[PDB]
């Protein structure tokens, strides 16, 4: 009855971050000394969580939200910060509780001429909510005249595609993150550490 | 909802989309140029090709934001660096002759071939061999039947087409709401800027005027000096109070006289400082070369390479089976893709090159934290002469010494010194006279200030007024001599090689005013200096972000050109060459000619 962490952060796969991928860690036993001994993450930052007093405490969930970004992306994934990943992809609340990991994936995520099949969203509306999700492929009307889904003048397609080539440059490089939110309140605590 | 923010969404669909179709340019670029094979000459082509056609689409949807209405500075700067178009105003017929002119220009350059009257059959190219003779042949005779043969067979060739490319181009830019094609050129000195940082492309020929002006007293005791040395070495054709014959400047157009130190040298019995030798006792390799250029920028304040550099570029020719371009580039291929292709060989000159090229690479590295648009240097000047502010302080003997190529006790010498100065002033000085020439001549022809019917009588008066330089031969206007250079029949500006010159030099002043340099500023270096790489690094980091105006006013303190710094830095030979040539006559007769 372990909590599955080996089933986020070594996934084979992983996710295109304007579809961030979301797991439920709950009702389960936590060993985060494998998150904290590993020291594979260039990125591990946490916010309202004290790393160590975690095997103490017990929280209703632990939500495991995975996605790919680029390496100069990865700052963006913090309370009250702005960007197209901040405002289009993924949103954390400025009162967030939890932790923020990130490392380096040039050796699975690149290819040579390119690997595109991560996508992120260039244009949006609005700035998306506190954790909210847009997979809509509508095509972005900037200006006053109807796109009609074709796409034109001022009428842009709202996802573009990273670029991911074994040579670029650590901030034009994937960096797979992984944002582990801890819930204490308002609901009955499941998720216990082996204290 | 305004024009402003459509354009913003615009830039920023662009910049994705451009980023990386460049990026994949460059990357086949560079496997062409590590790897030359047809395949992949294809693969540059093609990915060449996408990346053109794709800008060419942007910069017609560009002129669609109207850029009165656009308030920031940044996105105009950027619109318009997109919008220009260029020849795509002209009607298609007429397109495809200018690109017919173009490209027959360039092949007659390239595929033009001069033959002896002696030897019918020894017909010669100008690389190789014609380019031999304007370089090392002091026979009279010889370099005469190579200038005039190329001026004959290839210029008298490129005459018609290059008429009709005048009134092409000149359309061209009417069309574009320019004068003529000079203006054109003029355009990227010009800056809208904010307040006391804009430039006229019209201002720009004042700045040059009154400069090279302050330039001409050191060239004519420059030329004073040359001249009485080769009446040694040709004294039935050389006249004391006239010009100097073109065919004996030491290459086939003297644009520099670099190949003259030999009959120049001021103090032959002294050798030059060539730590050659010693790197090869000390057993350096490509890798060390590059790892003490890191480490001169290291020490000024500036980023170490990146560990791609490190591992993608070719910093020694591969040897496998692989052929390749071996002239030394430094690239950013984009996306924090930053490699030089040297075939590095240990010698002090690919030690002074290594060290100019990531200063290249250096620039590039600064001004990526810019819109992809906005990255370049300020002008077309600043580029090259941040490389060669590296060349400088590293060549000097205190950095050669310290870093253990000169030992401790070395002998700096008057004389090796002013050996030193002459060869760069012959290369230097030298070119800025013949550069502002060609660049007047070709901004009067484009003003039609200069009639066909004169236009190579105006060519060698001034090239006799302006530069010191007389016609061996006599030309007519079955001639154009003008684009017998590789710059004017293949269509580029040259005041960019007048700009870099004075430009340096205030650079180089002033980053060795901030490391307190004590002395001649030909002996700088600004190794271990942290406040010069900040000042350095704050121009870089613009790119052509900031009106060029302010880019040299934070480095330099100044918004225009001074020739200031440059006269310092050669105020040593002026000295020497005035009391060199105090028993002979100072300047030119525009009259005298070898044949007449
Ligand atoms: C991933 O696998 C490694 C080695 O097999 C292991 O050390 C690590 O704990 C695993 N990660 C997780 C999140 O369980
Ligand atoms: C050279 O190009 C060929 C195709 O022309 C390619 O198969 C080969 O791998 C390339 N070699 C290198 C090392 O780039
Ligand atoms: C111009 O637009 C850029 C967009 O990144 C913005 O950061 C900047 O503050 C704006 N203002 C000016 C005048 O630079
Ligand atoms: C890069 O610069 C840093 C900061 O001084 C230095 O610690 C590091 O060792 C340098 N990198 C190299 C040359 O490995
Ligand atoms: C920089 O300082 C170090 C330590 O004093 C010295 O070894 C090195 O030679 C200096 N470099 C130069 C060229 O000033």
């Amino acid at each position: 009855n372990l909590c599955p962490f080996g089933e986020v952060f070594n996934a084979t796969r992983f996710a295109s971050v304007y579809a961030w991928n979301r797991k439920r860690i709950s009702n389960c036993v936590a060993d985060y000394s494998v998150l904290y001994n590993s020291a594979s993450f260039s990125t591990f930052k946490c916010y309202g969580v004290s790393p160590t007093k975690l095997n103490d405490l017990c929280f209703t969930n632990v939500y495991a939200d995975s996605f790919v970004i680029r390496g100069d992306e990865v700052r963006q994934i913090a309370p009250g910060q702005t960007g197209k990943i901040a405002d289009y992809n993924y949103k954390l609340p400025d009162d967030f509780t939890g932790c923020v990991i990130a490392w380096n994936s040039n050796n699975l995520d690149s290819k040579v001429g390119g690997n595109y099949n991560y996508l992120y969203r260039l244009f949006r509306k609005s700035n998306l909510k506190p954790f909210e999700r847009d997979i809509s492929t509508e095509i972005y009307q900037a200006g006053s005249t109807p796109c009609n889904g074709v796409e034109g003048f001022n009428c842009y397609f709202p996802l573009q595609s990273y670029g991911f080539q074994p040579t670029n440059g650590v901030g034009y490089q994937p960096y797979r993150v992984v944002v582990l939110s801890f819930e204490l309140l308002h609901a009955p605590a499941t998720v216990c550490g082996p204290k | 909802s305004t024009t402003e923010d459509l354009a913003k969404t615009f830039l920023e669909k662009f910049n994705s989309e451009a980023e990386e179709l460049s990026h994949q340019s460059s990357l086949a670029s560079w496997s062409y140029n590590t790897n030359i094979t047809d395949e992949n000459v294809q693969k540059m082509n093609e990915a060449g090709a996408r990346w053109s056609a794709f800008y060419e689409e942007q910069c017609k949807l560009a002129k669609t934001y109207p850029l009165e209405e656009i308030q920031n500075l940044t996105v105009k700067r950027q619109l318009q660096a997109l919008q220009q178009s260029g020849s795509s105003v002209l009607s298609a017929d007429k397109s495809k002759r200018l690109n017919e002119i173009l490209n027959t220009m360039s092949t007659i350059y390239s595929t033009g071939k001069v033959c002896n009257p002696s030897n019918p059959q020894e017909c010669l190219l100008l690389e190789p061999g014609l380019d031999a003779i304007m370089e090392n042949s002091k026979d009279y005779n010889q370099r005469l039947w190579a200038w005039e043969g190329w001026r004959s067979e290839v210029g008298k060739q490129l005459r018609p087409l290059y008429e009709e490319y005048v009134v092409l181009k000149n359309e061209m830019a009417r069309a574009n709401n320019y004068e003529d094609y000079g203006d054109y050129w003029r355009g990227d000195y010009e800056a809208e800027g904010p307040s006391g940082y804009d430039y006229s492309r019209d201002q720009l020929i004042e700045d040059v005027e009154r400069t090279f002006a302050e330039i001409k007293p050191l060239y004519e005791h420059l030329h004073a000096y040359v001249r009485a040395k080769l009446m040694d070495t040709y004294p039935s054709h050389i006249n004391p109070t006239g010009c100097l014959p073109a065919h004996l400047l030491g290459d086939m157009w003297g644009r520099f006289w670099t190949n003259l130190y030999s009959l120049t040298v001021p103090f032959g019995q002294k050798p030059n400082i060539d730590v050659t030798d010693a790197m090869v006792d000390q057993s350096w390799d490509a890798k060390r070369i590059f790892e003490e250029a890191e480490k001169f920028f290291v020490s000024v304040g500036l980023p170490n390479m990146t560990q791609g550099f490190w591992e993608n570029s070719m910093l020694t020719e591969p040897g496998d089976g692989r052929k390749v371009v071996c002239h030394p580039t430094a690239w950013d291929l984009g996306k924090g893709d930053f490699r030089i292709k040297m075939c590095t060989k240990v010698t002090m000159d690919d030690f002074l090159t290594a060290h100019h090229e990531m200063g290249h690479i250096q620039y590039d590295m600064a001004y990526a934290v810019q819109p992809y648009l906005l990255r370049n240097g300020a002008n077309e000047g600043f580029h090259e002469a941040v490389g060669e502010i590296m060349s400088l302080s590293a060549a000097t003997p205190n950095h050669l010494k310290a870093i253990g190529l000169l030992p401790p006790d070395f002998y700096e010498d008057s004389e090796t010194e002013i050996n030193f100065l002459l060869k760069q002033a012959l290369t230097i000085v030298g070119t800025l006279p013949f550069t502002y020439m060609l660049e007047k001549w070709r901004w009067m022809v484009f003003k039609g200030e200069i009639p066909k019917e004169e236009w190579m009588k105006k060519w060698w008066e001034m090239k006799r007024e302006i530069v010191g330089v007389v016609e061996p031969v006599p030309h007519d206007e079955t001639y154009c001599d003008p684009a017998a250079l590789f710059h004017v029949a293949n269509d580029y500006s040259f005041i960019r090689y007048y700009t870099r010159t004075i430009y340096q030099f205030q650079f180089q002043e002033a980053l060795c005013q901030t490391a307190k340099h004590e002395g001649p500023l030909h002996k700088c270096d600004i190794s271990n200096s942290t406040e010069a790489g900040q000042k350095l690094l704050q121009m870089l980091s613009l790119g052509k972000s900031e009106p060029w105006t302010l880019a040299l006013e934070r480095i330099v303190g100044v918004k225009n050109m001074d020739v200031r710094p440059l006269l310092n830095y050669f105020e040593p030979l002026f000295t020497w060459l005035k009391d060199q040539n105090k028993n002979s006559f100072v300047g030119w007769s525009t009259n005298w000619s070898p044949y007449a």
